[PDB]
């Protein structure tokens, strides 16, 4: 997964 | 791969100014693209970041008083505008890449002057010795608005004994001189230049270190 | 705001020794799929941020291997296991689980070495300066160790203090010396006023460089 800010 | 910056801007305080970034290749203008700010002799603070798919834009709080995210229909350059300009402003503004790729791949630029001063193109002056084994030489680049200033010996085939010291401000105007250190056997004979850049001024000068008497 | 407490601040090393830099978060920067988003980046002056250590440990692709990072939770630590010259600039580093982006404050990695003089060179007005009614005598202080260093200028001399302007580089990335550049400012008229002119570096110490306006 990933943060979306990222 | 790479991220291409626009270049150093002069901006009357009040103004705005839109700063652009554009991907090298096709792979990384996918990926979510950070904007981060760089106040000078500073650390580092996270202005925000777009996704390049969808648009979404996600901003540290203190800057949504002053930063707007966009990116072109290609996704290939995003930029930034900052509206309505503060002397707090001035810093240098990178672009970082995001994602699986979170802060591997920089952009260079960009130096941004808040400032209502015209520019000033430099002086430019040669620095020969005139009375061992090397001899050094120099360039004073004297007194101009706004920064940067690009210095360069024989258009880049020199750089091995280069110093190019940081300016100083003083009273309205920087001034730096750079330092280049050759072989004696290589000067007089071969030649020395310095190439001295104002961008803000459009102004080059290719100054010859020719021996005094 | 996640909090990144950096420490130390500046470090001094001598080459082939070890470094170590911690950095501390006010919350945990463990993310709910499992991956802490801790990076460690190097930053040599004037250029841009390379990434070294990723998700807490991962070395970027190019990095060396003397580069080691480890942590959990709120405590992370980068560490070189034998410093070079190469290793200079400044160290920080930054969390993106938690929003906004937070960075430390960095840390200025500074390379030790043994002592060097100066090579000083002075260089009177130019011809092109003094048509135009204006006279700086450069003098330049290269490639020397440890750090600091001082100019002095003698006009005729005495101590003159009024005219000066100066500016230091960061270390050399190869050598890991230190630079300077001094000028001196006079009018046309206040240079044609004197003739023995005369730089000074107290630092083996003191050196000097002199020329004579009449030569």
């Amino acid at each position: 997964t990933s943060p979306r800010h990222l | 791969v790479q991220l291409q910056q626009s270049g150093p801007e002069l901006v009357k305080p009040g103004a705005s100014v839109k700063i652009s970034c554009k991907t090298s290749e096709y792979t990384f203008t996918e990926y979510t693209k950070h904007w981060v700010k760089q106040s000078h002799g500073k650390s580092l603070e996270w202005i925000g970041s777009i996704n390049p798919n969808n648009g979404d834009t996600y901003y540290n709080q203190k800057f949504t008083d002053k930063a707007t995210l966009t990116v072109d229909k290609s996704s290939t350059t995003a930029s930034m505008e900052l509206r309505s300009l503060t002397f707090e402003d001035s810093a240098v503004y990178y672009c970082a890449m995001g994602d699986s790729a979170w802060f591997a791949y920089w952009g260079q630029g960009t130096l941004v002057t808040v400032s209502s001063a015209k520019t000033t193109p430099p002086s430019v002056y040669p620095l020969a010795p005139g009375s061992n084994s090397m001899v050094t030489l120099g360039c004073l680049v004297k007194g101009y608005f706004p920064e940067p200033v690009t210095v360069t010996w024989n258009s880049g085939s020199l750089s091995s004994g280069v110093h190019t010291f940081p300016a100083v401000l003083q009273s309205d105007l920087y001034t730096l001189s750079s330092s280049v250190t050759v072989p004696s056997s290589t000067w007089p004979s071969e030649t020395v230049t310095c190439n001295v850049a104002h961008p803000a001024s459009s102004t080059k000068v290719d100054k010859k270190i020719v021996p005094r008497d | 705001d996640v909090q990144m407490t950096q420490t130390p601040l500046t470090l001094s090393v001598t080459i082939g020794q070890p470094a170590s830099i911690s950095c501390k978060s006010s919350q945990s920067l463990l993310y709910s799929n499992g991956k802490t988003y801790l990076n460690w980046l190097l930053q040599r002056p004037g250029q841009s941020p390379k990434r070294l250590i990723y998700l807490v440990s991962k070395l970027d692709s190019g990095v060396p291997d003397r580069f080691t990072g480890s942590g959990s939770g709120t405590d992370f630590t980068l560490k070189i296991s034998r410093v070079e010259a190469e290793d200079l600039g400044v160290y920080y580093c930054v969390q993106g689980t938690h929003s906004p982006l937070t960075f430390g404050a960095g840390t200025k990695l500074e390379l030790k070495r043994a002592d060097a003089a100066p090579t000083v060179s002075i260089f009177p007005p130019s011809s092109e300066q003094l048509t135009s009614g204006g006279a700086s005598v450069v003098c330049f202080l290269n490639n020397f160790y440890p750090k600091d260093i001082n100019v002095k200028w003698k006009i005729d001399g005495s101590e003159r203090q009024n005219g000066v302007l100066n500016s230091w580089t960061d270390q050399d990335s190869k050598d890991s010396t230190y630079s300077m550049s001094s000028t001196l400012t006079l009018t046309k008229d206040e240079y044609e006023r004197h003739n023995s002119y005369t730089c000074e570096a107290t630092h083996t110490s003191p050196i000097v460089k002199s020329f004579n306006r009449n030569e």
